[PDB]
Order: C-alpha cells, then sequence, then structure tokens
C-alpha cells in the first residue's frame, strides 16, 4: 500500500470502510495488542542482554567497542521492526484477501471494492475471521460479470 | 462499497536509523540516552557542593592567601573547582599524593579545623616570623600560607626540632607539612643554618625521613628553590611527631573530619544553584529514569551510564507519510 492514514485513531493498523450506509476508520485489537507485546518484550531482552561479562584499553578502548557493540543491537532490532510491521499489514491484506477471493475486487493499496454489498456484521463477520463466500457468491457474480 | 487497508502516520517527528536507512523518520522510538540536563550544579540531597572559585583544591588546603575569603563549611556533598582556579601552590614544588588527598575531600560530612601547632605557643627556639616570600604575595606584600609556617633559624643557631600532637578529637586529623629544598648552600645555611639538616616525621600510619636537594631549579615565581607538600591521616588514638634540624615548613593549621564514600570532583564554570538533585554532572544535573547518557564522562552519585554514542533510538512503531 502506497501511504499511510493521517486519521487512524485507536491503534498502528486496521481498516477505513466507505458502505452504503456511512464511511471512516477504525483499527484492530489482537494484532495490535500481541504486536506490543511481543515489541516491548523485544524492546527488554536486547537491552538486558547488553551488561557486561562474568561468563563463567582502559576502559577506553572497552568503551568504544561496548557502543560499536550497542548501537548495532539497536540497527538490528529497529531493521527487525519496520519490517515486523510491515509483515502484519500484509497478513491483514491477505487474511481478508483469501476471504473474499472472488467476491471483492483488489484494487490494491489495501483497498477492496465489494461486488456485493457489505454491510456491518458482514463486515466485522469479515474481522472475526467468519465471513460468508457462498452468503454473498451470487451477489457478486452477477455484479462482477457485468463488468466483464 | 469498499474496505480499505492502512496505517498509522503520527504527529511524532523523531527520527530513528536502520541498516537500509539511516535518516529514516518514523512514529514512534524511545531514546536510551539523555542529552539534556538542568544546565545547574546543584545541592546533592540537600547537600551543598563546595566551591573554590579562583583557588585549586591544594592552594585552598593549604591556605594560600588569594584563598583567604572564599568559602567554608562543616560539610559538602562534592567538591567543584573552576576552569579558571589557578590559586595552587605560589611557592614553586610538588604536591605529593595529590591526587590521593582529592579523592578523600570530595565528599565530608563534618569538617574541623583547628591550628594544631598554636603559632605563639609551640616553636620557641625557632624563628616564626620571617617566613614570607614574594612568591605567595598578598595586599601587596610577602606572604605565605595560612596553614603552614615557615621556621627559619632564630640565632644563627637552628636547634633541634620535635613536637608531638595527639589526635584527641573524635576523627581522621588531617595533617599537613612541607619540605623547603633551597636552590644554593649559602641559601641552606641561612634559613636553617645547619648543611647537615634532615626531616623527620611518624605516625602509627606513617613513617618517612627527608633530605633536602640544594640545587638551582628554573625560576618559577622568581623560586629557584623547591617545596614538597606532604600530607597523612592521623587516626583518633593515635600520635604523630616532627622532626627537624631545618628545612621542615611545620603545620600551623590541621583538619579534624570524618569522609563520605566519595562524589568526585567536578570541574566546571557551571554556577551553583539552591536546587537538588540525585544525579550530578559537569554540564548540569540530570532527572532521568534513563539507562545512560552522552553528556559527560563524569557523574556523581547515582547516574546513568555515561556513553559516547551520538544517539541512540529504538522504535517502538512503524515508519509514516
Ligand atoms: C593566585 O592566582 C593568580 C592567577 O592565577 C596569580 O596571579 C598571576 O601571577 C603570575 C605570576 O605570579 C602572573 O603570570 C600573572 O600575571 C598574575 N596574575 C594576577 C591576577 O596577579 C597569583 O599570583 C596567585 N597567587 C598565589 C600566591 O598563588
Ligand atoms: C532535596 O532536598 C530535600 C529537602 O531539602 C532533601 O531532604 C532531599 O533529600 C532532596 N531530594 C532528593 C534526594 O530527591
Ligand atoms: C524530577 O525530580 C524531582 C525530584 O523531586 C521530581 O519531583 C520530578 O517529578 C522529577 N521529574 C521527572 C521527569 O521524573
Amino acid at each position: 500500500i502506497e501511504g499511510g492514514w493521517t486519521g487512524m485513531v485507536d491503534g498502528w493498523y486496521g481498516y477505513h470502510h466507505q458502505n452504503e450506509q456511512g464511511s471512516g476508520y477504525a483499527a484492530d485489537l489482537k494484532s495490535t495488542q500481541n504486536a506490543i507485546d511481543e515489541i516491548t518484550n523485544k524492546v527488554n531482552s536486547v537491552i538486558e542482554k547488553m551488561n557486561t561479562q562474568f561468563t563463567a584499553k582502559v576502559d577506553d578502548g572497552f568503551l568504544d567497542i561496548w557502543t560499536y557493540n550497542a548501537e548495532l543491537l539497536v540497527l538490528l532490532e529497529n531493521e527487525r521492526t519496520l519490517d515486523y510491521h510491515d509483515s502484519n499489514v500484509k497478513n491483514l491484506y491477505e487474511k481478508v484477501r483469501s476471504q473474499l477471493k472472488n467476491n471483492a475486487k483488489e484494487i490494491g493499496n489495501g483497498c477492496f471494492e465489494f461486488y456485493h454489498k457489505c454491510d456491518n456484521t458482514c463486515m466485522e463477520s469479515v474481522k472475526n475471521g467468519t465471513y460468508d463466500y457462498p452468503k454473498y457468491s451470487e451477489e457478486a457474480k452477477l455484479n462482477r460479470e457485468e463488468i466483464d | 462499497d469498499t474496505l480499505c487497508i492502512g496505517y498509522h502516520a503520527n504527529n511524532s517527528t523523531d527520527t530513528v536509523d536502520t541498516v537500509l536507512e539511516k535518516n529514516v523518520t518514523v512514529t514512534h522510538s524511545v531514546n536510551l540516552l539523555e542529552d539534556k540536563h538542568n544546565g545547574k550544579l546543584c545541592k546533592l540531597r540537600g547537600v551543598a557542593p563546595l566551591h573554590l572559585g579562583k583557588c585549586n583544591i591544594a592552594g585552598w588546603i593549604l591556605g594560600n592567601p588569594e584563598c583567604e575569603s572564599l568559602s567554608t563549611a562543616s560539610s559538602w556533598s562534592y567538591i567543584v573547582e573552576t576552569s579558571s582556579s589557578d590559586n595552587g601552590t605560589c611557592y614553586p614544588g610538588d604536591f605529593i599524593d595529590y591526587e590521593e588527598l582529592r579523592e578523600q575531600l570530595s565528599s565530608v560530612s563534618s569538617f574541623e579545623r583547628f591550628e594544631i601547632f598554636p603559632k605563639t605557643s609551640s616553636w620557641p627556639n625557632h624563628d616564626s616570623n620571617k617566613g614570607v616570600t614574594a612568591a605567595c604575595p598578598h595586599a601587596g606584600a610577602k606572604s605565605f600560607y595560612k596553614n603552614l609556617i615557615w621556621l627559619v633559624k632564630k640565632g644563627n643557631s637552628y636547634p633541634k626540632l620535635s613536637k608531638s600532637y595527639i589526635n584527641d578529637k573524635g576523627k581522621e586529623v588531617l595533617v599537613l607539612w612541607g619540605i623547603h629544598h633551597p636552590s644554593t648552600s649559602a641559601d641552606q645555611q641561612s634559613l636553617y643554618q645547619n648543611a647537615d639538616a634532615y626531616v623527620f616525621v611518624g605516625s602509627s600510619r606513617y613513617s618517612k625521613k627527608f633530605k633536602p636537594e640544594i640545587a638551582i631549579r628554573p625560576k618559577v615565581r622568581d623560586q629557584e628553590g623547591r617545596m614538597n607538600y606532604y600530607w597523612t591521616l592521623v587516626e583518633p588514638g593515635d600520635k604523630i611527631t616532627f622532626e627537624a634540624t631545618g628545612n621542615l615548613v611545620v603545620p600551623r593549621y590541621a583538619f579534624a573530619m570524618e569522609r563520605n564514600a566519595g562524589s568526585g570532583i567536578i570541574i566546571s564554570d557551571t554556577p551553583v544553584h539552591d536546587c537538588n538533585t540525585t544525579c550530578q554532572t559537569p554540564k548540569g544535573a540530570i532527572n532521568t529514569s534513563l539507562p545512560f547518557q552522552n553528556i559527560h564522562p563524569i557523574t556523581i552519585g547515582k547516574c546513568p551510564k555515561y556513553v559516547k554514542s551520538t544517539k541512540l533510538r529504538l522504535a517502538t512503531g512503524l515508519r509514516n507519510v
């Protein structure tokens, strides 16, 4: 997806939908939850690990390397993060993309254009991980084929 | 009838670093350093440091006359001397075990200056009034350290000299004396009359004998002679003795004291305040639960580990556009 959302509120990532009802933003729960559960967990374990020895150049030589050793620990977990969430954005996208399949158009940009009419509890249904391809199959196939 | 997917672009501007891209801006981060300080030197937990403006520790403790006014106390959290504090040993010479002394005195709970050998009472057979130099001017006239007396032949005889002090105070007693090495044999003879002159000093913790070295050193503050400055801590119970046939610069004032686990000596032109803190730095103080800092190698009390890195910025969250 080619951009972020200034209007996002409750969290790091989620969906923005305009249906025959209305429009606007929202975000997920567990995906944002277990995100930080893993992140702050990582943020700790890194710095915690540095310490010193007792594994059973005054400080001038030691220090310069301690730093050099430490500085990179960040340049990692940093790098390992911007990839982490990115992975979680992909994962968000695809979990819907497999769910809907033929039912909605992938215009990309995280965006789907529903062939059928989706309104809430169908929406949240998708979100809950429970969405009926059969329920909406025809409602889709008809509208989709007029296009082609 | 769409449903889309996107993410947060934060009002927050702080940028961090990655392998493939350095400058990169993010929504969220954390900084493990502390750049920032109150730009002041404070009372450390309610106790003020000691500040010697134009004096360094030596001139102060010796009682250099340029240190006459200065300040006092029974107590100080730490010690601060400025970049500008030049008033040292005005008679040229080496201060001995200086660094060690500096450390003993960083933090003090009780500090009591007493005159361990009264100038009037103590030295009946030697001359206690000649002891001035132009090397140590005060008020436009020849002078000397306040805490020592430069003793000189009364007569044309400089008899043998022994004085003893028992420490009846409650604490450690810091005692300082010095040894005069004059420039020429003639010089030696005028002062002490005795070419053979030696000096001895002793205690439970201390024993040393001294021979002066006559020789012509380069002129400093007009002195071609030298003066070495020595010291010791006499234990509460302990006794200390002094012998000389010459060349000894006798104690007058000494200090009863009880230490604290050492703070440091901060060297800064930073001003003191009535403020307070846990963690003091040459540049300022720091209130942080923070792990580190790039601020100064030298910290006092409970302080964040020093680090030479520019910036440490992790990532709580994603990039933004
Ligand atoms: C106290 O410190 C001041 C400056 O640190 C000394 O004054 C300087 O003395 C030297 C040589 O005596 C000269 O190079 C400077 O021109 C002097 N400047 C001033 C401000 O007088 C002063 O002599 C010191 N006093 C003692 C006894 O140490
Ligand atoms: C700073 O000052 C108070 C009251 O003057 C003092 O008692 C306290 O120990 C200090 N604060 C600290 C150590 O946080
Ligand atoms: C800074 O330290 C003082 C000590 O009394 C405290 O009152 C204040 O809340 C502290 N601020 C921070 C950022 O912790």
